[PDB]
């Protein structure tokens, strides 16, 4: 059989997860910033993005029904001790900054829904709840969540697609930004924010829930016609999860960018006043450009386009939020039951990342304004962006070995694509070190940026050998 | 459908001021890439600066760092350029540019009518 939607069906559920799992708030703010600092020009480079990750999932599904074990598993028995522990926590920095940046996605989102009645801090209290319904439902155990997942994905494609309709961009503009890759006349800062977006979409823990999640499902691996199949279907059905995924992203970055694009301050200040919001002092009234984030895209947003829009646009983050912490539990459970073998509820990863999370956080938010709760996640955004490497080359490094892979090891293009991705992305880090150590260019400060930023190298390189020996 | 105006020439001495623009329209010039140029009498064409837009970033040639600036405004369709301490190298034809790549591999250009400026 070529093809068939009933082998489909028996052998779906690890998208519905996976989908969400590419829609955190980090993510949304990725898109938006493009929307008014880029424009549509900016808007191929997320299909790269898309396109090369899903080429990582189809790895990690190979990994993951190949053998038994998942990716976290086998990093226990491949690595050294000493490499696995410092693994370990890195991929787990990942986990804290993914839940950080949601906690003020789900806080910037009440302080909007709410007209600014309930503070910041009061936003950053309220998604303790969160950790209450994680509590809930372990006490319960239903331990399918599919039908959230499928829910939660219905109210983001719906609030998304009612801002689509009512902002009604040129199609022409964003299917001539799609498909011709074309980005000129851009310097450091431009190529940064590009790196932004291509680490924001690939995720670093989302190798470990479609290996997990593939895990889960039962295949026989020492017959071949069964694993074979099930590695299809699985791919088809990443495909699928992570189309719908791209065509959410296209949808915001084709928003902000048709109206928002080039605007000065004085003009959204003026339209601000007509429809007499009541949120049109944040705006400087001078010649300067428009600068986005949750808060001030939100306002401007409602602004141009009713309350209806700001509102329907909070509740969308909100759902980004729930969706990252439910990812977020999820990838943490997974990788301490595999690196170290410690099992440990959902409940236990989700109390661990969201009191870790909080206390930054909701110490920024007394102590600094708004406008620098959103400026903290640049810290984490480029944070994420170092690291993003390491969701590359273990991915390869083990679904390369013959022993780990049986017969089933990818093609000698797959090795070389990879060779060439791992050297471009190593490139791209050390060029970035550089010029982030020089900004500070202090004496001893920039003792302790040059022994991390020596140790981090040291771990790429090491990981990057491995990854040679292994092609 | 491409259309380019200057308009700012005239004569004016060394170490003067004075404002030019490049008024278009027919096409949206907020979203796409702004270049000036300007041909001397006697030599060739020369890149001087360009406002891509991409970032609202400004990028000037050697011989203009630190002494012209230049802005937009969209709501326009308008591009300006202010020149202070004009020397007397910098009398030539002044023109203004479109690179619209038009999402193939290869570009076109569209330049405007032409200002004359003079430094004594």
């Amino acid at each position: 059989s070529c093809f068939s939607f009933r082998k489909l069906w028996a052998f779906t559920g690890p998208g519905f997860l996976m989908s969400i799992a590419y829609l955190d708030p980090g993510n949304i703010e990725s898109d938006l910033q493009s929307g008014a600092v880029a424009g549509f020009k900016l808007l191929w480079i997320l299909l790269l993005a898309t396109l090369v990750g899903l080429l990582l999932q189809r790895l990690a599904a190979r990994l993951g029904v190949v053998t038994g074990l998942h990716l976290a598993e086998v990093c226990h028995r491949q690595y050294p001790k000493v490499p696995r522990v410092i693994l370990w926590l890195m991929v787990e920095l990942a986990i804290i900054g993914s839940d950080m940046q949601e906690v003020i996605g789900s806080a910037i989102a009440i302080n909007l829904l709410s007209v600014g009645r309930i503070p910041l801090w009061g936003g950053v209290l309220i998604t303790i709840a969160d950790t209450f319904v994680f509590l809930f439902l372990d006490k319960y155990g239903l331990r399918k969540l599919e039908a959230f997942f499928g829910f939660l994905i219905t109210i983001m494609a719906l609030t998304f697609g009612y801002e689509y309709v009512t902002v009604k961009p040129s199609q022409s503009q964003v299917l001539k930004g799609m498909f011709v890759p074309s980005c000129s006349g851009c310097r450091t800062p431009q190529i940064e924010q590009a790196v932004g977006i291509v680490g924001a979409v690939i995720m670093p823990h989302n190798m470990y829930l479609h290996s997990a999640l593939v895990k889960s499902r039962q295949v026989n691996r020492n017959n071949k016609q069964e694993v074979r199949e099930a590695n299809k279907y699985f791919f088809i059905e990443s495909c699928i999860a992570l189309f719908v995924s791209f065509i959410i992203n296209v949808f915001v970055v084709s928003v902000f960018a048709e109206a928002f694009f080039g605007k000065t301050n004085e003009q959204v200040v003026e339209v601000c006043t007509n429809t007499s919001s009541p949120h049109a002092g944040l705006f400087p009234k001078d010649n300067s450009t428009l600068a986005v984030d949750i808060y001030k895209g939100g306002v401007v947003l409602g602004c141009y386009f009713g309350p209806a829009a700001l509102y329907i646009w909070a509740v969308g983050i909100l759902a980004a939020g729930q969706s990252s912490t439910m990812t977020g539990t999820y990838s943490g459970q997974f990788v301490m039951e595999g690196f170290l073998n410690l099992k440990w509820s959902r409940f236990a990863r989700v109390v661990l990342t969201r009191s870790i999370a909080i206390i930054p956080t909701l110490l920024v938010a007394v102590f600094q304004d708004v406008e620098h709760l959103t400026g903290m996640n640049d810290f984490l955004n480029v944070l994420q962006s170092l690291q993003l490497p390491f969701a590359l080359i273990p991915i390869l490094t083990f679904t390369s070995l013959r022993p780990v892979m049986s017969d089933f090891a990818n093609g000698l293009g797959w090795r070389i694509a990879g060779g060439i991705l791992v050297l471009i992305i190593c490139s791209i880090n050390m060029y970035f070190v550089v010029v982030y150590v020089r900004d500070l260019g202090h004496v001893a400060l920039y003792v302790v940026a040059a022994v991390v930023s020596v140790a981090y190298l040291g771990f790429v390189f090491y990981l990057g050998w491995q990854c040679l020996i292994a092609l | 459908q491409v259309q380019l105006v200057e308009s700012g020439g005239g004569l004016v001495q060394a170490g003067g001021s004075l404002r030019l623009s490049c008024a278009a329209s027919g096409f949206p010039v907020s979203r796409s890439e702004m270049y000036w140029y300007r041909q001397a009498p006697g030599k060739e064409r020369e890149w001087v600066a360009a406002i891509h837009s991409i970032g609202w970033n400004t990028r000037y040639a050697d011989s203009v760092k630190g002494r012209f600036t230049i802005s937009r405004d969209n709501a326009k369709n308008t591009v300006y350029l202010q020149m202070n301490s004009l020397k007397p190298e910098d009398t030539a034809v002044y023109y203004c540019n479109v690179k619209d790549a038009g999402w193939f591999w290869t570009n076109y250009d569209y330049w405007g009518q032409g200002t004359q400026v003079t430094v004594s």
